[PDB]
């Protein structure tokens, strides 16, 4: 979906142009009253590589935000800033702790899907050996929910898509730990 | 100099990736021309051209050059709008098509999800340019092609805007990147071969190639409505109509065989395992390798478009009305049914992913 | 739209001029006057008149009124019952 | 998605197709170094229509009759 | 200088100008909706405005017809 | 009911819930008159074309013009090329003024 | 974006064929740029005296009304 | 008997998808890795010595409107709409980097100047009528004289 | 610099100038180009490709319609005008190109915010089939019997027989 809105970076240009856009920036910071909070500094790929950890970590605080916006019956961004600063710090602390313990693997996986249109497919030898590694060292299994634990995609042993062209990082790796880990 | 110039090249350098991008078609459509010559030559146990640089590479440079150094033939000076508008809309319309063909993953310079419309949508105004032509011409042989080029569209027009769209409805995606992508299993032909066909038919009569030659058949109108062209006139829609059928070969290797995927992917991680991707030499190695199996498929159905040539005679443009709204129409409409009904019965339903 | 806005008066008026840019020997020309007699015509000169009258009315003589009509009068009778406008295009009636 | 490099391309495609025609025109040799017949405004023989050699009837605005009008 | 009706003179003297007038009026419409719903981040106005293409297209299509057919009589004595 | 104010994506749009709201007020059986219901459908010409807020944007410009104040001091910064919304603009630390690429993502 | 790679050659093609017809159009186009760009108003004047005689609310007309209010509301404080 | 003198201009046209496929998918990623480094020109350009093996990132298509909004966010922590970060913390200066479009909400040119588009009753009415603007401005003139109270 | 502003001022010269009825469906080009053009930017791409899908086939079956019609009326009728008067009206028309009278809502500018609710994201093409095959099935019902109806109706029209 490429439409063009008035909320966001449009196509191009020209389309700046044609609605005389002005990309308008504010200097002022919220105020003293709201107590501040560290805002993630993850991008894009670090943060679908973690989508599925911060999901296991901080499960109870993102339904707890949700149900504050539902619940606050159209005062959602006011009333919610509470809740809100509670899910980033929690997902704060799942990357801190992806830095410190399976950095390698981490950094292995979000690179992968840089280096593969950020697709879940495109990545799976990467992501096993990240996902055993949160787990002995974190107690963090990632679960996709609403179908059987052994018809998950990301746990199938032949898919019928798989990347065309393999990540080198990503092979070597997997092989370092075949003969290793299972010897 | 030195840090002035290695960002002024960063400011540029995307300039340079469209003018290698434009010199890439442009060779491939310049040495089709040459390729044609050549096919047919050894199919009628003639040669083809070969003294026109060595064996023959310069055919196409001298072709084009001598046509650009030739007097254009109009009523006055100022009459340079009535025989330009026509060819340069023709070109535009073609070399437009080409910013949505990716020769690999994300490589291409239109990406949208509406690129399927962008791709069909381009093609119908180069339909336009040929019919600008024939504007009130005094010349009675300019005047045949026209109508003969109308009726032509009204062959093809449906037919191939409905075969595309069924690839479209098998993947639920309007997107070329997409379609390709989707293909990684199986390749388009073996589920539908019937559509290849029908596909490679409707644009043998887009591009108004034999056996659908109507529109510039030699023995019935001369030279059609390009009877009156000369110089740039004639090398603008010369150069448009062989562009058109580059990108319809093309277009068949992308919806039928997989575009740029390849031809044994134990072979693709091979070659692509001797090259470091920390270097940008295996980025350089793995553009050749995707778009070397396009140009693959790509210069197979480029081949065809000169086999059938030299195979097959021409058909009359009324018993090719007769073909696509009789025979190609209910067959088209037929699969439009049938293929939804066969991905409902075993819960295989398109997304996008 | 399609009908004859032709009179008497005004093709006799238009017929006597077209008779008199021609060597005829009398300039007093009526509906009696005769092509024979009165004007000194013979055979060509009289079929070069009748085409000269043709051009002017937009009308056709066919060939036994052509070879038998003798007065100027006759050929204004002929025009007013013959004489129709010329059909137009689509665009010029109904627009 | 963003699309300035496509509007690159579309720039330039408009400008490529003027360049073939200015190409023509600044390349091929003045009349006078020709045989010198002059402008091709005044060559009413060369800017005819052609009709095989032989001259026709002047049918450009006749109508046409379509036989696949209602198709 | 819309007021003292200026579109009556950009419309050709032929029939078939009337009918691409009508058209171009109609797209107008088409246009303005198209520009409303973009706004409005709406899609029921976008099905209006896909609704107004085909249905103005089955204008076009019957319109010509009757002119087609009106053209074929004048020119219907076919002796030849 | 039918479905009136959809977004892009099949839910709801910006606009919807002042939409439904009405809808809720004028379909109550407890109101005897329309009139509870008018704020309501002011909220929603509000939502869509602004034209009270443009308004008071209107005002607070003209007032500052009489004023003397300078746009610039007390307006909000801007910047009207993409390609120049730069590291420096940002308040990145090491931020440079060099163009950011726009052309491919 | 088609118009994109047309403009060229229109404009290239309507000074060939019409040189002072495409002037009178083209240097047309360069006044109310150049009117809208340099901020010269005119353009915004001849709206003004349209709305004005047309019975419009005007720019001035509702920053009246927002004078007579101020000293309305003033006077009620004071 | 393969004729090879047939087959020399299909392997120039081979190498004409090639020159395109090479020069894009090459150049392109590039591109992207370089701008994703850092946020000054001495980062892009200049490689580190205790910098690691350097891992391209490659185009990215099929996105959706969350791209978009990544894809701004991206920029205003790296400087590069796709730059790389896997910092648990962001920097001060996300906090007050927000970029909001400002834009106007105007009808097309062609629908206000096309000599035969812009005609209708109800446009006519817009343009030349006071009817509506002058009932509508009676809202905006119940906003000022409803605050004292 | 709007470079629209010059192309839709060359469109109308040639409307107030277009003699001929091929003059006329040049200008029908001339129109839908700056339509899809601007649609192509700003506020619809999606729609700026289905007019070229759709019209472009149209006009196609336009032109080929004017060749079984020109009748010689326009290669001869002369016309007066005069350069003066029409630059003149064309002039006044720039004068006034305020479609509204609302200064508020033409001069001040919006933004809206964007949210992270709609994970699922898709094109507002599927959207608009959602709705039409399921909410509003009956206009797209109603539509093919529409079509259906000018099918028969091209047919008897035109039909010697
Ligand atoms: C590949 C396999 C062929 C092979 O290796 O040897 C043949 C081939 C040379 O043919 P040849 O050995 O001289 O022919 C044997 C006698 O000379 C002459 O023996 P012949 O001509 O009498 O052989 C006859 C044979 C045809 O000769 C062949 O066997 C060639 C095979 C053709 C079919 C497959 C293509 O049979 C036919 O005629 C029927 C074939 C056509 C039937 C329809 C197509 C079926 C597929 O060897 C090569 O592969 C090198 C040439 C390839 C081109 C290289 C340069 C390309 C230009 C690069 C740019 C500069
Ligand atoms: C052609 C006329 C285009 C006029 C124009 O304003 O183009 C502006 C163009 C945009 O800047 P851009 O090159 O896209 O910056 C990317 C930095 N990464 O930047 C330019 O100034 C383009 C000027 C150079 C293009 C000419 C062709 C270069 C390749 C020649 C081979
Ligand atoms: C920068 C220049 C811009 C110029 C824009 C207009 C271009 C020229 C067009 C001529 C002006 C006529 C149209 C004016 C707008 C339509 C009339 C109207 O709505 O009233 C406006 C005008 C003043 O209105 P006012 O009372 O001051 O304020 C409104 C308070 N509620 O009330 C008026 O008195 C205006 C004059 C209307 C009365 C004369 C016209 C009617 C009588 C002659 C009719 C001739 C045509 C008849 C056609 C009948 C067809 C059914
Ligand atoms: C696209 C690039 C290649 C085409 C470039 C050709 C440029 C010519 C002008 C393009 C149209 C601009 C808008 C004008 C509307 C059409 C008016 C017209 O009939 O064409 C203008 C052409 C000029 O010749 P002229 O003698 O002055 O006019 C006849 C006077 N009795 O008189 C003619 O009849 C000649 C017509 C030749 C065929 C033109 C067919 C229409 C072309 C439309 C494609 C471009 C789309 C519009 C882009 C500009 C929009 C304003
Ligand atoms: C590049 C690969 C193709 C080169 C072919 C070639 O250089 O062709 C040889 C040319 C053309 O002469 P010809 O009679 O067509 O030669 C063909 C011989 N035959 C007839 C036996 C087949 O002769 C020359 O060298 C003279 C000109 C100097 C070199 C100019 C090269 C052309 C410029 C554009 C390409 C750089
Ligand atoms: C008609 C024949 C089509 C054809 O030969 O193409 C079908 C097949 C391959 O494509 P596939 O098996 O359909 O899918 C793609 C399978 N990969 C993954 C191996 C590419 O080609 C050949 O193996 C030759
Ligand atoms: C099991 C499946 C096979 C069933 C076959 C039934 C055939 C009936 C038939 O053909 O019916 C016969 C009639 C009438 O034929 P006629 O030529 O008027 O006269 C018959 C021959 N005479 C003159 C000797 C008597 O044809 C029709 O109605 C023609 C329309 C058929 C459908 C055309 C569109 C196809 C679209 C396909 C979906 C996308
Ligand atoms: C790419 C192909 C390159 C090879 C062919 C180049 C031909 C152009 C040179 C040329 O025309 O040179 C000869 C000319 C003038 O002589 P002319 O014949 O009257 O010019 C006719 C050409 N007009 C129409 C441009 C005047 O000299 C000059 O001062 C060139 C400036
Ligand atoms: C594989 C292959 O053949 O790739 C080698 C290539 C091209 O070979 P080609 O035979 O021209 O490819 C044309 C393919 N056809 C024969 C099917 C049309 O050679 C080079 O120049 C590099």
């Amino acid at each position: 979906s490429s439409t063009h809105t008035n909320d966001s970076l449009n196509s191009s240009n020209y389309v700046d142009k044609l609605k005389d856009t002005h990309f308008v920036f504010e200097n002022d910071k919220l105020p003293s009253e709201i107590p501040d909070v560290e805002e993630v500094g993850a991008t894009t790929a670090p943060l679908l590589s973690a989508a599925y950890f911060i999901g296991a970590k901080c499960q109870d605080y993102n339904d707890d935000f949700m149900l504050c916006q539902k619940e606050a019956k159209g005062n959602g961004p006011i009333d919610c800033l509470k809740e809100g600063r509670r899910v980033t710090r929690c997902a704060s602390g799942v990357l801190k702790d992806l830095n410190t313990h399976c950095s390698d693997e981490f950094r292995l996986h979000w690179q992968c899907l840089s280096f593969s249109n950020l697709e879940y497919k495109n990545c799976r030898k990467a992501e096993s050996l990240l996902n055993k590694c949160v787990f002995e060292k974190m107690n963090l299994v990632k679960k996709i929910p609403g179908i059987p634990e052994d018809r998950q995609i990301h746990l199938k042993q032949n898919p019928v898509l798989k990347p065309v062209a393999l990540h080198q990082d990503s092979e070597v790796a997997f092989k370092k730990a075949q003969n290793e880990n299972s010897i | 100099m030195l840090n002035n110039l290695f960002d002024f090249i960063e400011y540029i350098e995307y300039w340079l990736i469209i003018v290698a991008f434009v010199a890439s078609v442009l060779i491939v459509v310049a040495y089709l021309t040459v390729a044609e010559r050549k096919t047919m030559g050894y199919m009628q146990r003639r040669l083809g051209p070969n003294a026109v640089g060595y064996y023959g590479v310069l055919m196409a440079v001298a072709d084009a050059l001598k046509l650009l150094s030739k007097e254009i033939v109009l009523p006055h000076n100022g009459d340079i709008i009535y025989v330009m508008s026509g060819p340069l809309i023709s070109l535009f319309s073609v070399l437009l098509s080409w910013a949505v063909i990716p020769f690999g993953p994300g490589l291409s310079l239109l990406d949208s999800e509406y690129s399927i419309i962008y791709l069909l949508a381009s093609g119908s105004i180069g339909v336009f340019g040929t019919v600008i032509v024939g504007w009130m011409s005094n010349s009675k042989y300019t005047v045949l092609a026209t109508v003969r080029t109308t009726a032509q569209l009204i062959s093809y027009e449906l037919v191939l805007t409905t075969v595309v769209f069924i690839i479209a409805l098998i993947v639920s995606s309007l997107n070329i990147n997409v379609i390709i992508e989707s293909q990684y299993n199986i390749w388009y032909i073996i589920p539908f071969f019937p559509l290849c066909l029908i596909f490679f038919i409707s644009a043998l009569a887009e591009t108004a190639r034999p056996p659908f030659d109507n529109v510039e058949a030699e023995s019935e109108l001369v030279s059609g409505h390009m009877t009156e062209l000369s110089a740039s006139p004639f090398v603008i829609f010369f150069l448009s109509e062989y562009c058109s059928m580059v990108l319809m070969s093309t277009l068949t290797a992308i919806f039928f065989f997989g575009g740029y995927l390849p031809f044994s992917n134990t072979i693709h991680h091979l070659i692509l395992n001797l090259f470091d991707q920390h270097s940008i030499y295996y980025f350089i190695i793995e553009g050749i390798l995707l778009s070397g199996y396009l140009a693959i498929k790509a210069n197979f159905f480029m081949f065809s478009f000169v086999w059938i040539r030299a195979a097959a005679p021409r058909l009359r443009y009324d018993l090719l009305i007769l073909f696509c709204w009789y025979v190609l129409l209910p067959i088209v409409f037929a699969i439009v049914v049938f293929a939804p009904g066969i991905l409902y019965c075993f819960d295989a339903l398109p997304v996008i992913i | 739209q399609s009908a004859s806005t032709l009179t008497k008066e005004d093709v006799l008026t238009r017929s006597v001029s077209v008779l008199r840019g021609f060597e005829v020997k009398t300039k007093d020309i009526d509906l009696q006057t005769t092509f024979v007699q009165d004007l000194g015509m013979d055979s060509l000169d009289l079929n070069d008149a009748l085409v000269a009258l043709e051009e002017e009315f937009d009308v056709v003589f066919d060939d036994k009124t052509a070879n038998e009509i003798k007065t100027v009068g006759e050929v204004v009778d002929f025009v007013l019952a013959n004489y129709l406008p010329t059909e137009q295009s689509i665009n010029h009636t109904i627009r | 998605m963003l699309q300035d490099l496509f509007n690159n391309y579309v720039i330039l495609v408009g400008i490529l197709g003027l360049i073939f025609l200015g190409v023509n025109y600044f390349i091929v040799e003045s009349p006078r170094m020709d045989e010198n017949n002059g402008n091709i405004s005044d060559y009413i023989e060369k800017s005819g229509p052609f009709e095989c050699g032989f001259s026709s009837f002047e049918q450009s605005h006749n109508p046409i009759p379509i036989a696949f009008i209602l198709v | 200088m819309d007021l003292i009706l200026l579109m009556l003179v950009a419309v050709g003297l032929n029939i078939i100008d009337i009918y691409i007038m009508i058209e171009i009026l109609i797209m107008g419409c088409t246009v303005n909706t198209i520009y409303s719903a973009s706004l409005d981040n709406d899609m029921i106005g976008l099905i209006y405005s896909l609704i107004q293409i085909i249905i103005a297209g089955v204008e076009s299509a019957i319109g010509l017809s009757i002119l087609v057919n009106y053209n074929r009589i004048r020119n219907s004595e076919e002796i030849e | 009911a039918p479905l009136q104010q959809v977004g892009r994506h099949g839910g709801p749009n910006k606009c919807f819930g002042e939409f439904q709201r009405v809808v809720e007020c004028m379909t109550n059986a407890k109101h005897d008159s329309y009139e509870p219901c008018n704020n309501l459908k002011n909220d929603y010409l509000e939502c869509r074309k602004h034209k009270v807020e443009r308004y008071k944007a209107f005002l607070m410009q003209k007032h500052a013009e009489e004023l003397g104040k300078d746009p610039e001091e007390i307006g909000a910064p801007f910047v009207r090329k993409r390609r120049f919304l730069t590291s420096k603009t940002l308040g990145l630390v090491d931020g440079d003024d060099y163009e950011i690429g726009v052309e491919k993502i | 974006p088609y118009l994109v790679a047309f403009r060229p050659a229109v404009l290239v093609f309507f000074f060939i064929r019409q040189p002072i017809g495409a002037g009178l159009l083209a240097g047309g186009f360069l006044f109310w740029q150049a009117d809208r760009h340099f901020n010269f108003g005119i353009r915004d004047n001849i709206h003004n005296f349209k709305q004005t005689i047309l019975g419009f609310p005007t720019q001035a007309s509702k920053w009246e009304t927002f004078k007579q209010v101020d000293a309305q509301k003033r006077a009620q404080l004071v | 008997m393969i004729p090879f003198e047939a087959l020399i201009p299909y392997a120039i046209m081979f190498a004409g998808f090639c020159l395109g496929g090479g020069v894009m998918n090459s150049a392109i990623t590039a591109d992207i890795t370089k701008r994703a480094r850092g946020p000054n020109q001495e980062i892009k350009r200049n490689v580190g010595e205790d910098e690691g093996p350097r891992n391209y990132t490659k185009p990215r298509y099929n996105t959706d409107q969350w791209d978009k909004y990544f894809a701004v966010r991206d920029l205003r922590l790296t400087g590069s709409l796709r730059g790389q970060s896997d910092n648990a913390v962001a920097e001060e200066s996300f906090k007050t980097n927000s970029i909001q479009p400002y834009s106007n909400t105007r009808r097309p040119w062609v629908l206000r100047r096309h000599i035969i588009m812009k005609n209708s009753p109800t446009k006519w009415a817009r343009k030349y009528s006071s009817r509506r603007d002058e009932r509508e401005q009676e809202i905006k003139d119940d906003y000022i004289r409803g605050m004292g109270e | 610099m709007n470079l629209e502003i010059l192309d839709l001022s060359i469109l109308g010269f040639y409307s107030l100038i277009s003699s001929n009825s091929f003059e006329s469906i040049a200008i029908l080009v001339a129109t839908i180009m700056p339509v899809i053009t601007e649609l192509w930017y700003n506020y619809s791409q999606l729609f700026a490709l289905l007019y070229t899908l759709i019209y472009v086939g149209a006009v196609v079956i336009l032109f080929v319609f004017i060749l079984s019609v020109i009748n010689e009326k326009e290669e001869y009728e002369y016309e007066y005008s005069g350069l003066f008067i029409l630059i003149l009206v064309l002039l006044l028309d720039d004068l006034d190109d305020n479609e509204s009278n609302d200064n508020d809502y033409n001069n001040v500018y919006i933004t809206d915010y964007a949210d992270w609710f709609n994970n699922y994201n898709e094109s507002d093409l599927s959207v608009i089939g959602n709705l039409l095959f399921t909410e509003y099935a009956l206009l797209l019902l109603i539509i093919s019997f529409i079509l259906l109806m000018s099918i028969i109706g091209l047919i008897l029209i035109v039909k010697k027989d």
